[PDB]
């Protein structure tokens, strides 16, 4: 696995569990379900009020606050339809599902539903891919809190989509070299003849930051993409939601597939220094031939 | 031989390995393990040259053992298997061993301190009855290492494969409310040893298996000094692995185990056993003495049996009981430290001292007869005539 997936594994498994034993008849049994997600989300698929024939998928984002927004939630009202329900105390968001009304074909529904994180941000994100395609400038710019101690700024033109990665890393290690991951990002733009301006800083914060409460400091990096409208349109903004969306992610775990990486070129390299180190024993005169598991030989 | 032709025998008879000869000898005139084997098949192991009987006993038994399933007929000083043990005592008494007519001769047997009574009546029974000697003694194993020493004052810490115990005697008079008995010896070290080769990939599991890892425990094993700096040095440098060759051919190799096996004598706690080390009990069999016998106890601890045998280990003894008397007796005064004068006699033949001392008492009596216990008076008696050793039982 090179790039990281959007749709939750646990949300599927569990929902298509429940869809198959309601479709052959079964009687439906409890469920209790919580779990977590990158960038601090929380999930918890349970039902409403021990009621066992309708299970209610609830979530806790980061984002608590730009969700909340007039016109955030056009696109998960759009995709979840009636699903969508009032949310669950402490949670976020919450879809319901009602075992005994399932329209056919359940694969799409649960499609749908595993990428109930994924659709949360790309809500409300095409805020500003509609205030930039409908042609006005100076439009809303926010700062998606998507993580607790970094940040996303956003910006809509006449013309271009900002976006401003505020980023900064745990673990010493982990900052040590992602300075190195985030320093070669701007070579990436030599694999494609179409690939969105990237701007890295660590010196000083954009000019972008200068009227916003996005997190600067001399510890953090920022990751600017400047997406035009070949990215933003209506047909490749799918793709592009899912990589602005899951690109610190992909970083992180990138970086924390570096060390097993070299773990290897290390081992090799301990082999190489034990063959220079093997010329000082002296060969023996003879040796005992013996066998697979090591005994003496017994023959010949 | 007395002044009647009838040969004194000595006996030793220990759970983990016998050790006979004559009175007066300087040295045991056989030493072999007392172990009870019988033939069976094996789908790993093939011999079709060597004439193996239906039972072979001692130290063929011991050296022929890939191809038997062995068993001890002793554990912990107590008779498990008296059959087994009946084997073994006609293998000693028999042409292939100590030759003697046992109709015309007497013995000189041991026992290890607080075992049961019903042990030691019935050996007796046994030396009377089956074999029937002409005179049976059952003298006290600490006694008898005090005899062979040439001391009268000391405190015996006698630590054989099957049980240790401490017994101080005083000026000759034997003080039996001190005397302790600890459970952890050779075989309790080998079982330890067997857990941790286990840990490192290797299968002990057969009757044969076991003398093989208790070869490896007495030619690798030691016990270690500064417990603190054997575990630096098992941790951060490579200079205590040790390859020992199996008799099949096998090459194990044997690291930290080789001070961890033998120190469940200090730190019983190791082996599951909640008590205190051989250096606290004897530490605290001392301190449970009068006052006017600590200071002379503390100058002649002798050591004996076999499993005294680690290298380090009078050493360690000694550093041990120094750090007790320092902190619970000076309170912690360093400068007293150097007043303690501790001596432990490690004699370099302490590995048969019961059976030299045996020697030299059986020398010393074998010409009375209100010393041994004659057939005459078994015969009119019974088991009554133990009576005559200083143990009441009717
Ligand atoms: N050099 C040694 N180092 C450590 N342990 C030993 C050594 N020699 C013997 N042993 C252990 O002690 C036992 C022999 O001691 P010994 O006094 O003969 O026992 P017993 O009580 O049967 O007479 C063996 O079974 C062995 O496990
Ligand atoms: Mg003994």
């Amino acid at each position: 696995m090179i790039l990281l997936e959007v749709n939750n594994r646990i949300i599927e498994e569990t929902l298509a569990l429940k869809f198959e034993n309601a479709a052959a008849g079964n009687k439906p049994e409890a469920v209790e379900v919580t779990f977590a997600d990158f960038d601090g989300v929380l999930y918890h698929i349970s039902n409403p009020n021990g009621d066992k024939t309708k299970v209610m998928v609830s979530i806790s984002l980061k984002f608590y606050k730009e969700l909340q927004a007039h016109g955030a939630d056009e696109l998960l009202k759009r995709v979840y339809g009636s699903f969508l329900v009032n949310p669950e105390s402490g949670y976020n968001v919450s879809l319901l599902y009602d075992l005994e009304n399932l329209p056919a074909s359940k694969d799409s529904i649960v499609h749908q539903a595993g990428m109930l994180k994924r659709n949360c941000f790309a809500s409300v994100f095409e805020k500003y891919f509609q205030f930039q395609e409908e042609g006005k400038e100076g439009e809303n710019r926010a700062v998606i809190h998507y993580r607790d101690d970094e940040t996303m700024y956003v910006e809509s033109k006449k013309d271009r989509v900002t976006v401003v990665f505020s980023t900064v890393f745990k673990d010493d290690d982990d900052v040590v070299i992602g300075k190195v991951f985030m320093q070669e990002f701007k070579e990436g733009r030599r694999a494609s003849h179409t690939a969105p301006q990237v701007l890295f800083s660590h010196r000083e914060p954009p000019l972008e930051l200068k009227d916003t409460d996005a997190a600067v400091g001399d510890n953090i990096g920022y990751i600017t993409f400047v997406l035009f409208p070949r990215h933003t349109n209506a047909s490749a903004r799918d793709n592009t939601i899912n990589l602005i969306h899951t690109f610190r992610d992909y970083l992180h775990y990138h970086i924390k597939c570096s060390k097993a990486y070299i773990h290897t070129r290390m081992r090799a390299k301990t082999s190489d220094f034990l063959k220079v180190l093997n010329r000082a024993r002296p060969d023996a005169e003879k040796k005992e031939m013996k066998t697979i598991t090591g005994k003496t030989f017994s023959s010949r | 031989m007395d002044s009647q032709g009838r040969k004194v025998v000595v006996c030793d008879n220990g759970t983990g390995f016998v050790k006979c000869g004559y009175a007066g000898s300087n040295f045991p005139e056989h030493i072999f393990p007392a172990l009870v084997g019988r033939p069976i098949i094996r789908s790993t192991t093939k011999v079709g040259n060597i004439e193996i009987k239906d039972l072979m006993v001692g130290d063929e038994a011991s050296e022929l053992r890939s191809m038997l399933e062995v068993n001890y007929p002793m554990e912990n000083g107590i008779v498990r298997n008296w059959d087994d043990m009946k084997h073994l005592w006609d293998y000693t008494f028999g042409p292939e061993k100590l030759n003697i007519d046992t109709r015309n001769c007497k013995i000189l047997l041991t026992e290890p301190p607080m075992n049961p009574t019903k042990n030691r009546e019935k050996i007796v029974e046994v030396m009377f009855e089956t074999y029937q000697f002409s005179g049976v003694y059952v003298a006290i194993q600490a006694v008898l290492t005090l005899y062979a020493q040439g001391l009268l004052t000391g405190v015996v810490v006698d630590s054989g494969d099957g049980v240790t115990h401490i017994c101080p005697v005083y000026e000759g008079f034997s003080l039996p409310h001190l005397t302790r008995r600890l459970d952890i010896a050779g075989r309790d070290i080998t079982r330890y040893l067997i857990k941790l080769l286990l840990l490192r990939g290797y299968a002990f599991n057969h009757s044969a298996d076991f003398e093989t890892v208790r070869m490896i425990k007495e030619k690798l094993c030691y016990v270690g000094y500064n417990i603190e700096q054997e575990q630096k040095l098992a941790l951060e440098t490579t200079v205590l692995v040790e390859s020992y060759t199996l008799p099949d051919g096998r090459i194990i190799k044997v690291g930290g185990e080789r001070f961890e096996a033998p120190e469940a004598l200090f730190q019983p706690h190791l082996i599951n056993v909640e008590g205190v080390g051989v250096a606290e009990l004897l530490f605290n069999t001392i301190q449970a003495a009068d006052i006017d016998t600590r200071s002379e106890f503390y100058k002649h601890i002798v050591l004996s049996g076999g499993s005294t045998m680690y290298p380090g280990l009078p050493s360690r003894l000694e550093r041990e009981l120094k750090q007790l008397y320092l902190e619970r007796v000076l309170k912690g005064d360093v400068e007293k430290l150097s007043k303690f004068k501790i001596r432990i006699e490690d004699p370099p033949r302490r590995k048969h001292m019961v059976f030299l001392g045996g020697a030299v008492l059986a020398d010393i009596m074998k010409d009375k007869d209100n010393f041994w216990m004659t057939r005459q008076e078994y015969q009119e008696k019974g088991v009554r005539v133990l009576e005559k050793l200083g143990v009441t039982v009717r």
